[PDB]
RNA sequence: ACCAAAGCUAGCUCAACAUACUAAAC
RNA sequence: UAUAGAGAUAGUACCGUAAGGGAAAGAUGAAAGAAUAAAAUAAAAGUAAAAAAAAGCAAAGAUUACCCCUUCUACCUUUU
RNA sequence: GUUUAAAAGAACCAACUCAUCUAUGUGGCAAAAUAGUGAGAAGACUUGUAGGUAGAGGUGAAAAGCCUAACGAGCCUGGU
RNA sequence: CUAGCCCAAUACCGGACUAAUCUAUUGAAACAUAGAAGCAAUAAUGUUAAUAUGAGUAACAAGAAGCCUUUCUCCUCGCACACGCUUACAUCAGUAACUAAUAAUAUACUGAUAAUUAACAACCAAUAAACCAAAACAACACUAAAACGUUUAUUAAUUACAUUGUUAACCCAACACAGGAGUGCACCAAGGAAAGAUUAAAAGAAGUAAAAGGAACUCGGCAAACACAAACCCCGCCUGUUUACCAAAAACAUCACCUCUAGCAUUACUAGUAUUAGAGGCAAUGCCUGCCCAGUGACACCAGUUUAACGGCCGCGGUAUUCUGACCGUGCAAAGGUAGCAUAAUCACUUGUUCUCCAAAUAAGGACUUGUAUGAAUGGCCACACGAGGGUUUUACUGUCUCUUACUUCCAAUCAGUGAAAUUAACCUUCCCGUGAAGAGGCGGGAAUAAAAAAAUAAGACGAGAAGACCCUAUGGAGCU
RNA sequence: GGGUUUACGACCUCGAUGUUGGAUCAGGACACCCAAAUGGUGCAACCGCUAUUAAAGGUUCGUUUGUUCAACGAUUAAAG
RNA sequence: CCAGCCCUAGAACAGGGCACA
């Protein structure tokens, strides 16, 4: 079916400016106590889980460089090192990843 | 249907055709300051008598081997150039520059300064307003050196002398939407500089031009602003951490 | 009319949403920690459960056997199944998995993400979402109110 | 406030005269 | 005097196998080797600044008052 | 490939060539297509390259078919 | 009544002023008197350019995770040459914008720099003579009589390295188009990705499954189906050809059979010679093709002959009790429709009458049959085989249907990016009755009536689309006879 | 008196008001086929024939035929 | 009160639940 009539600018404005097609404002945004940035309330802060998978990455790489096949998983588990540190009496037996970064401030020893 | 987009604006210099120029560039000035005078660290003490302050600049201009040549070298590319009534041509000079950038004449502030003063008195001016005044001046402009820098490769030389003033103004620069920012226009705050002025000797007319102004490392700071200033940290990237230095 | 449906429709079909889940599930036994869409890990965590459990069936049961050869398509993460995810789950029944929604995706499509990641793994912690503490005002009440609750018994 | 608007020139037209009429490059 | 005057910035792009058809597009300044570039219009339709509140060829009579009241069956052409 | 003393203008059925019927599509993938289903498939068979027949005509196992997407007679230019 | 500038208008006719330009004289804060015209646009489905409505609507796309290009999940048109396009190919760098119908970035955009190296392919002897004896595993044969070669004799400059084509993700279709494309190899050892992200409304498209019934649906068993069988007619013998783009047929052709026209030489026929070659009709085969030269043609230049040339093959009245008419009277013709078949694909009456088929039939088949408009090479009657031709039965089969349902995919709705089309006088765009260029949202009389979105259905806007193709008119055409 | 058939007229449309039958959905009139309340009968009963009032609800499935109709089979309270 | 998460509630928006366990 076509069109009758052109419709006018009244209308058009009537139609295209109704609440309902109007951006919502967000009620659920708050700081991020750690780094101070923006995040909602019910989703992880965009920051924090920036470094965390840079950090993530990284000890990814690592430990795909130390394993020089596609199909070599470890069938123990696993632990990541930083420099300066040993592993300890409960750490033993498993597979050591090593970084030359110092240990984060939010990365807990355990 | 085929058509695009024009006027992308672009800055691209290269050295071919900045040397390939017919004509070289006209230049009324040199860059900068050759010979910077350094003043003894005893000028605010000694600018409290009259009679040691006075001698002790006339010797200082008369001992020196250097400014007592260059002088004899601008006496003899141009007659008629005595030291006793250059201090007041220099004054002269000043106060005109400063009402001239008051009252926003650039064309005349162009003929007073040279092209090394201009910009760097206008630059951050420019959507400013300034009510400058003169006075008083307790002490009198003092030729403290004459320096001369001579080129071989155009054979051009250029004269300037360096004036010590002791002045006494009263500036207040306000905002783009007349509120005020720098200091009160009623305050006679004292101020000492060191006039570097200019001259190309090899010109025909060869107007004195102030070139450059020298402040000693030991002055006052400045007066404080009225605003307050934030100054931000380093912004720091996810995977950068922040070092506190101590 | 979608009354009491449970699974939902992703891919071109029944059979090719179980391989996406299969190939999200290969990916997360290998990586420990995965971010996909929030529909996708949504549907997939209940298989990782049960996945965790088939684990802790055993390794010489056949049926737990065949069920990681048909999940895990790289068949170097059964012997991992079966010897370090399984035997980390001893004393949990069911909380082997941990999903969190993560902004959307910086892409123009902008879809809602999640992240799904297997609990006592060897990677940095994810910014986890962290109750008030007691010092806080309301916290503070609360804690005179139990006060007086206790002593009152 | 965007979109936009205004230049006066490039050149053309009609004739007169005219060497006498397929220009230059080959 | 750039929808004009030659189609012409050009028989070029482009369209057709070919014969053939055939366009539109320029605007600062003495100096842009004066773009931290300077001044005049901010005047069409289309939008924004500023979506709308019973009722009606959208206007007119008006009115303290935007509507609310009352009155008028768009315009050309063709037809008895 | 299979059946046939057969390369029989024989039979089944591929490549290949046509386009029976239906459903989508109808400014669509497409100015005639897609999917399923169909007919021929050693021949009066499909097909590559190159040449010829030119409109008062050519060609036609006559549909007044086809002759560069509109053919009861092509298109372009001129008469205009 | 009080003042006046003191009486409506279509086609045509008359007058007075007048906007904007140019010119001759004034004027010089933009005018006057004259003379000229490319001298005035609310209307031509007007031309050009730009803008709106439809509309941020239809539509369009990238398999997953990851240590970032490594492993998983799937579908399988791949390699090379010929033809064609010319650099779109390769390396580096950039992408705010331009190309990808969106991003990421890049074989598709931008700039710079490089590249395709001959052995493969192209160009690469004439003059006379011996030469009948096919290719099909070619032993040897068939008919439709079949491309592809050596030797001998005379001359063929004679001496390294000549010239040209070598990329690609590509061509023709307005496009980075689900289309059209020759050849040799294999069916993967090579090519790729159906989903941008969610939800799981309607309607729509595709598929799967379905109780009991099994065509009762419908023009028709169209489509679908766990079936994929057997028969009866009409029309064409059969294979084949046709309206590229609404008709594939019962149309055309066809083997066969008939007619005419020709006694012959260097470009068709034909390098043939009446068992030949042309112009035609009808359609294999079987039984046949009956009468007519009155008219019109053609031979005969007049008679005369020709119908397997164009074409035609009769009235009126009475008769064997009561129905018909073997028969007769009379008249005209060139002969007066013969055989055969027959309610047919055959004017109407017609749904002719009767039998079989069904519970029911204007369907189908078999008979009767003047069909007063059948009919014998513009061919008449049967028959095998054949047909995506047109009708009718029997089972089998099934969502066709009783009577729909469930679930998937594409659609759909939301989010993000990009972003058209027909259409549009202006709308602040209700209902009923009446009226009216004779069917009203706009008129009259009444009812109804905060304003805006989003999703659905199509009753109206005599909705959109195409200056109705039907009918008529035009002292408008064109095709055919 | 109505405006269902055929006709008559040529008033609106030929810069388009798409034309029979069916499928789906039906709105309405009553000049009522059924169902409901009655009057008269040449109404004995069962069946009928007429007339009055009433329109909230119904008004079948099949063979033939493109059929609306029509014939026929089986029913229904009826197959308007 | 309505961020989020489920729903026999729904195209979007709406609507019902989130203490027993
Ligand atoms: N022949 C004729 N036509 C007339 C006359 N008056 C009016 N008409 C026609 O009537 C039409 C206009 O109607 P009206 O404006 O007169 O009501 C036009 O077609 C006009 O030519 C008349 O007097 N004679
Ligand atoms: C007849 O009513 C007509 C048919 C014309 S088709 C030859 N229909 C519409 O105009
Ligand atoms: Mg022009
Ligand atoms: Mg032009
Ligand atoms: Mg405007
Ligand atoms: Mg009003
Ligand atoms: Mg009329
Ligand atoms: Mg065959
Ligand atoms: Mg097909
Ligand atoms: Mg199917
Ligand atoms: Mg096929
Ligand atoms: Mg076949
Ligand atoms: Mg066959
Ligand atoms: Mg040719
Ligand atoms: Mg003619
Ligand atoms: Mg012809
Ligand atoms: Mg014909
Ligand atoms: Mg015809
Ligand atoms: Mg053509
Ligand atoms: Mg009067
Ligand atoms: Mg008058
Ligand atoms: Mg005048
Ligand atoms: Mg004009
Ligand atoms: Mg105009
Ligand atoms: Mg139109
Ligand atoms: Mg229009
Ligand atoms: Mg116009
Ligand atoms: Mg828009
Ligand atoms: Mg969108
Ligand atoms: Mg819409
Ligand atoms: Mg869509
Ligand atoms: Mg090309
Ligand atoms: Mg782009
Ligand atoms: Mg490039
Ligand atoms: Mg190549
Ligand atoms: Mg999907
Ligand atoms: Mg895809
Ligand atoms: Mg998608
Ligand atoms: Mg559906
Ligand atoms: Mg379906
Ligand atoms: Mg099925
Ligand atoms: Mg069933
Ligand atoms: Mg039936
Ligand atoms: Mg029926
Ligand atoms: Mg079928
Ligand atoms: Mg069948
Ligand atoms: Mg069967
Ligand atoms: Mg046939
Ligand atoms: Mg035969
Ligand atoms: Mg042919
Ligand atoms: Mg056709
Ligand atoms: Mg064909
Ligand atoms: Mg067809
Ligand atoms: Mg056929
Ligand atoms: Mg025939
Ligand atoms: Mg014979
Ligand atoms: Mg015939
Ligand atoms: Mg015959
Ligand atoms: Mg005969
Ligand atoms: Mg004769
Ligand atoms: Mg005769
Ligand atoms: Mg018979
Ligand atoms: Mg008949
Ligand atoms: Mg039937
Ligand atoms: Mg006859
Ligand atoms: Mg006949
Ligand atoms: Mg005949
Ligand atoms: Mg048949
Ligand atoms: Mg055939
Ligand atoms: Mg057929
Ligand atoms: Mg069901
Ligand atoms: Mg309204
Ligand atoms: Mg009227
Ligand atoms: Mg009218
Ligand atoms: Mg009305
Ligand atoms: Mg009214
Ligand atoms: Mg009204
Ligand atoms: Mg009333
Ligand atoms: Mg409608
Ligand atoms: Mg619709
Ligand atoms: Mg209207
Ligand atoms: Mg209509
Ligand atoms: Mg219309
Ligand atoms: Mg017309
Ligand atoms: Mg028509
Ligand atoms: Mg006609
Ligand atoms: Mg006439
Ligand atoms: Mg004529
Ligand atoms: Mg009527
Ligand atoms: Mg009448
Ligand atoms: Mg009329
Ligand atoms: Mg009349
Ligand atoms: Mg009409
Ligand atoms: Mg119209
Ligand atoms: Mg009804
Ligand atoms: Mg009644
Ligand atoms: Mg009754
Ligand atoms: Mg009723
Ligand atoms: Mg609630
Ligand atoms: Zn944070």
């Amino acid at each position: 079916a076509a069109p009758k009539n052109r419709r006018s600018i009244e209308v058009n404005r009537c139609r295209r400016r109704n609440p309902q097609k109007l951006i919502k404002v967000k009620n659920n945004i708050d700081v991020c106590p750690e780094c101070g940035h923006l995040k909602q309330k019910h989703i992880l802060c965009g920051y924090c889980y920036e470094k965390v998978r840079k950090e993530t990455a990284e000890i990814r790489r690592q430990m795909g460089k130390q394993e020089g096949g596609p199909f070599r998983a470890p069938t123990t588990e696993t632990v990541v090192l930083y420099s300066g540190e040993t592993p300890s009496e409960q750490d033993q037996g498993k597979r050591i990843i090593e970084r030359e970064r110092k240990r984060p401030s939010w990365f807990t020893q355990n | 249907s085929e058509k695009e987009f024009v006027e992308h604006a672009r800055k691209a210099g290269l050295v071919i055709p900045h040397e390939r120029l017919e004509r070289p560039i006209h230049l009324a000035c040199t860059a900068g300051i050759f010979d910077a005078y350094v003043p003894p660290e005893g000028d605010a003490r000694i600018s409290s008598l009259s009679k040691e302050g006075l001698a002790q600049r006339a010797e200082r201009l008369k001992k020196n081997v250097a400014s007592q040549l260059s002088i004899r070298k601008i006496r003899e590319s141009d007659p008629n150039f005595k030291i006793k009534d250059f201090p007041e041509k220099a004054k002269d000079i000043f106060i005109e520059a400063h009402l001239c950038l008051n009252n926003s004449d650039h064309d005349r502030l162009h003929t007073l300064v040279t092209e090394n003063c201009f910009p760097d008195m206008v630059w951050d001016i420019r959507y400013k307003t300034v009510r400058w005044s003169f006075v008083e001046s307790l002490e009198p402009p003092q030729v403290v050196q004459v320096r001369c820098s001579s080129l071989m490769n155009q054979g051009n030389i250029y004269g300037q002398v360096t004036v010590r003033m002791h002045t006494r103004q009263t500036l207040a620069i306000y905002d783009r939407f007349g509120r005020l920012m720098y200091g009160q226009e009623d305050v006679p705050r004292d101020v000492l500089e060191y006039v570097v002025f200019e001259k190309h000797l090899v010109d025909p007319y060869g107007s004195w031009r102030m070139h450059g102004k020298i402040i000693p490392p030991w002055a006052p700071p400045k007066q404080p602003i009225l605003k307050t200033v934030m100054i931000p940290g380093p912004q720091l990237k996810p995977w950068e951490e922040f070092e506190e230095p101590q | 009319i979608s009354h009491g449906r449970v699974f939902r429709r992703l891919g071109l079909g029944p059979e090719s949403r179980i391989h996406l889940l299969q190939n999200l599930l290969t990916g997360l036994v290998r990586h420990e920690r995965i971010e996909a869409s929030w529909a996708r890990v949504d549907e997939l965590r209940g298989y990782a459960e049960k996945l965790i459990d088939y684990g802790k069936l055993g390794d010489t049961n056949e049926r737990a056997m065949r069920m990681a050869d048909f999940w895990l398509t790289e068949k170097d993460l059964i012997p991992k199944l079966f010897q370090v995810l399984a035997p980390r789950f001893q004393g949990q029944n069911g909380g082997y998995t941990r999903m969190l929604q993560i902004p959307n995706r910086n892409e123009q499509d902008r879809a809602k993400m999640a992240v799904i990641e297997y609990k006592g793994n060897c990677l940095p912690p994810l910014p986890l979402p962290r109750r008030d503490s007691n010092l806080t005002l309301l916290n503070q009440l609360l804690q005179g109110l139990r006060q007086d609750q206790e002593a009152s018994s």
